């Protein structure tokens, strides 16, 4: 009853952001940063695998404040990457049992 | 009689009933009064008063016969508010160092890089557990100065009274430079906009919207610093999470068993112990416990050193304590008495 | 001379003369003034009275037509302070030693010894107790050890019930709490006794406002007020109830309560000085065996052992026998306990 056709009348669905969406948001948050041009943002959202949107945020932030840490002049393709490795927020795990 | 005559002349001069003031219309003064008991009222001033000062959140001189406004005040005020060991938890203050420190110390990573200086944080994690030892240990660097606020002091009976005192803390902090007020319980302050036709907690609203506006947004920050201490990321504004506001969330929880074991320094450093005695047994004696707790443990050795006359305390009186605290007086005494173990 | 001041200050008052609750100082000598009701015109006043008697917010006396401060209030002797104050320092420390002795230990080396000697925290850097809810089943001791610690003392003991807060009015029971602790200020070192704070919360009246919203006030005065600011130091104030379920837990946490401390219902090893110091000082057939009585009742209290060894003998002298026969006590524990059923459940261990 909170659809049918006269409650909500289109059904519209999300795409997970196939490659280019997730470098395009990815740029969108490195705008008004200072980004050196040698950052390939294909190979950035194509090794990015299974990211939301909220997950490109935090990859872009996360370059930013990796980048931050050591007192760099600008951002760097491996901070992009540490943001990636920051673990694709996939955790932890202990493991034991799995040998 | 000290001036006796002169109050022989003051009965024909008295006005100014209570009367807190609601709201208003715009372009107008016109504003709206409940007395305290009777009714409400869409008012409108006396003359020779100050139609600026008449300002939300306040309690006017009102005549018997027009209801017109007399002078203001504040009427409602002043009972209405109540580090060598820099190092407990780890990954913290170097976050702490980062979003405080470096705004604090130099804009060139920051507005070069083309970022924005990250000027406020959300702490999370259980109570007990050094929001307010880290807090406070900002402020041996900063300058020295420090402020202390606890969310429920602002729970008080009058509208825009906490929107009042947001006002007195927000220009308190551009008084002084390099200062850290801190906040607690920010849940009852406000972060969900809960409403259906009721109108019941509402100063709460108004005040969290007086938080939004003089907090970020319409002159900034500067050398003011402010931490808010949570359980929850889950019952906040989307408009302080508003991204470029709070946006670290330092995260610590229960500490590890080092982390004991330097609270076990720290607590028994600062009271009349022994110094031959090991602590690493009695951080294995505490698989979940808290520095607060650990404050109680040594207190407790301190109590059984009352006991007998001990100021060089023995391994022995804090394995009475922790035996006391997390065994004997975690609920009775008996959780144990059975082998089937050893 | 005098009596000419003085009729014109008489003078200065107008006959139907009035009360109010006041908030704030204004500092310049005209105020305003709240009611019971709070209607409050920028009153003066009459300035041959002492307005720096008093702080900040307190009942003096007023006019009904100017509204006009006139006279500093009377010291209105409530009922409470003939009670809180305690008068003498009563009777019933120990007149038998065995009843507890855990925490009889407890209480002395944790309310004695920091109050009576101050100069151990001195040596180990250590904060006293403020606050320790002495609690249990109901007919333990709590108020016999209050007593006990009330006469065994050199402190000066103060004593008050939780009902005792509790009165129709508006602000009533706040300016009671304010009351109580100038009284638990303006003594000496002085030990608070506080009892029935568990008959407080599930609590709604008839000669009442509004329920939630009326003691919710009162405990929240007692909150700001008992271990809030108002600087500390030396003021023991214990609380005392037999239930927990209905405590705010605003007040349980550390900082304004440290120590939590139960009362088990005793072992039969005390159970037979129980049960011999009741039945100390009447006439008994001594054949019979308390040893019954004493293994029966699985959770005694000791109201229980006190009006089963007083029954007993008032079932014998009920028909003017001195000593009592063992079906008396029979007849006095099956009409103490509400259906004795302790046997089988178990009964068959065996
Ligand atoms: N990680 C820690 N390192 C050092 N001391 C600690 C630590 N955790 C707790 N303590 C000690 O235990 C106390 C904890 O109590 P407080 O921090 O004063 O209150 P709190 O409950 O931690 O405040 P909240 O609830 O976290 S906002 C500290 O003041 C220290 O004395
Ligand atoms: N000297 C003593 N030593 C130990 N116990 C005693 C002593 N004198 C009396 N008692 C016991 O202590 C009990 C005191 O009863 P209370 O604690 O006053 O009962 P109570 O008032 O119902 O407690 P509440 O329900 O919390 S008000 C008596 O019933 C006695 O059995």
């Amino acid at each position: 009853a909170l659809l049918r056709s006269g409650r909500l009348d289109r059904k519209i669905e999300f795409p997970m952001p196939n490659e280019e969406a997730r470098a395009r948001i990815m740029q969108i948050h490195s705008r008004k940063m200072n980004v050196s041009p040698d950052v390939n943002y294909e190979e950035l959202a194509r090794c990015t695998d299974d990211f939301n949107g909220a997950q490109c945020k935090a990859v872009c932030v996360e370059a930013g404040m990796i980048a931050l840490r050591r007192g760099a002049t600008e951002l760097t393709h491996e901070d992009y990457m540490e943001g990636i490795l920051e673990v694709q927020a996939k955790k932890k795990a202990n493991l034991q049992y799995y040998a | 009689a000290a001036d006796k005559q002169t109050l022989q002349s003051e009965q024909p001069l008295q006005v100014a009933r209570c009367t807190k003031i609601i709201n208003a219309d715009s372009e107008d003064p016109k504003y709206i009064i409940n007395v305290k008991q009777f009714a409400k009222f869409v008012v409108d001033l006396s003359d020779q008063v100050a139609p600026t000062d008449i300002e939300e959140g306040m309690r006017v001189g009102v005549d018997r016969n027009k209801y017109q406004i007399h002078i203001p005040l504040p009427p409602k005020i002043d009972p209405t508010v109540t580090y060598s060991d820099v190092g407990g938890c780890k990954e913290q203050i170097e976050k702490l160092r980062e979003v405080v420190e470096t705004p604090l110390l130099h804009p060139e990573r920051f507005v070069n890089l083309g970022i924005e200086p990250p000027k406020g944080v959300l702490l999370f994690g259980p109570p007990g557990t050094g929001k307010t030892l880290c807090a406070r240990a900002v402020a041996n660097r900063t300058d020295a100065c420090f402020i202390r606020v606890i969310g429920s002091e602002l729970v008080q009976k009058y509208v825009g009274e906490g929107a009042r005192m947001v006002r007195e803390l927000f220009e308190m902090a551009r008084t002084k430079k390099a200062c850290l007020i801190f906040f607690d319980e920010i849940d009852a302050i406000g972060g969900a906009r809960f409403d259906d036709g009721a109108g019941g907690d509402n100063e709460v609203q108004r005040t969290m919207l007086e938080l939004i506006n003089q907090l970020d947004g319409f002159d900034p920050r500067g050398n003011i610093k402010v931490l808010m201490a949570t359980n929850r990321p889950d019952t906040l504004d989307p408009a302080l999470m508003r991204p470029g506001r709070l946006d670290r969330k330092i995260e610590f929880s229960l500490p590890d068993l080092e982390g004991r074991t330097h609270i076990f320094k720290i607590h028994a450093r600062s009271m009349s112990v022994e110094r031959d005695i090991r602590f690493e047994l009695l951080a294995r004696l505490c698989p979940n416990s808290t520095g607060a707790e650990i404050r109680s443990v040594c207190t407790e050795a301190g109590m059984f050193a009352i006991r007998a006359r001990r100021k060089i305390a023995t391994e022995k009186d804090f394995l009475e304590a922790v035996n006391k605290v997390i065994k004997s007086y975690a609920k009775f005494s008996a959780t144990p008495r059975y082998m089937t173990y050893n | 001379k005098q009596e000419e001041e003085r009729s014109k200050v008489d003078d200065l008052r107008g006959t139907p003369m009035s009360v109010g609750t006041l908030e704030e100082i204004i500092d310049d000598n005209h105020a305003i003034v709240s009611t019971s009701v709070g209607s409050e015109h920028y009153v003066s006043i009459l300035s041959f009275v002492d307005k720096d008697l008093l702080e900040p917010g307190c009942s003096v006396l007023l006019n009904h037509k100017v509204h006009a401060v006139i006279g500093v209030l009377m010291d209105d002797t409530d009922p409470l302070v003939t009670v809180m104050k305690v008068e003498k320092a009563p009777q019933e420390t120990y007149a038998d030693i065995g009843g507890l002795d855990n925490q009889i230990q407890e209480i002395k080396e944790s309310v004695e010894l920091p109050l009576t000697h101050p100069e151990y925290y001195e040596e180990m850097g250590i904060k006293p107790p403020k606050g320790v809810i002495l609690y249990g089943p109901p007919g333990t001791g709590k108020t016999l050890l209050a007593k006990a610690v009330a006469n065994q003392t050199s402190a000066t003991f103060l004593r008050v019930v939780g009902s005792e807060l509790i009165q129709k009015y508006l602000g009533d029971g706040p300016k009671l709490v304010r009351e109580l602790f100038r009284v638990a200020e303006e003594h000496a070192p002085s030990i608070v006794f506080i009892d029935e704070i568990d008959a407080i919360g599930t609590k709604r009246y008839d000669s009442n406002s509004g329920g939630e919203r009326e003691i919710q006030r009162t405990m929240l005065e007692l909150l700001n007020q008992l271990d809030g600011f108002d600087s500390r130091g030396d003021v023991k104030v214990i609380m005392a109830t037999n239930r927990i379920e209905t405590l705010d837990p605003a007040l349980i946490r550390p900082g304004r309560i440290d120590r939590k401390i139960e009362f088990p219902l005793p072992d039969e090893k005390t159970k037979k000085r129980i049960f011999q110091i009741h039945t100390s000082r009447m006439t008994l057939a001594d054949d019979v065996t308390l040893d019954d009585l004493i293994m029966a009742k699985d959770d005694l209290s000791g109201a229980d052992i006190k009006a089963i060894c007083t029954e007993a003998g008032l079932m014998a002298l009920r028909e003017r026998r001195m000593k009592v026969t063992n079906e008396d006590f029979k007849k006095s524990k099956e009409n103490v306990l509400y259906k004795k059923q302790e046997g089988t459940p178990e009964g068959l261990y065996l």
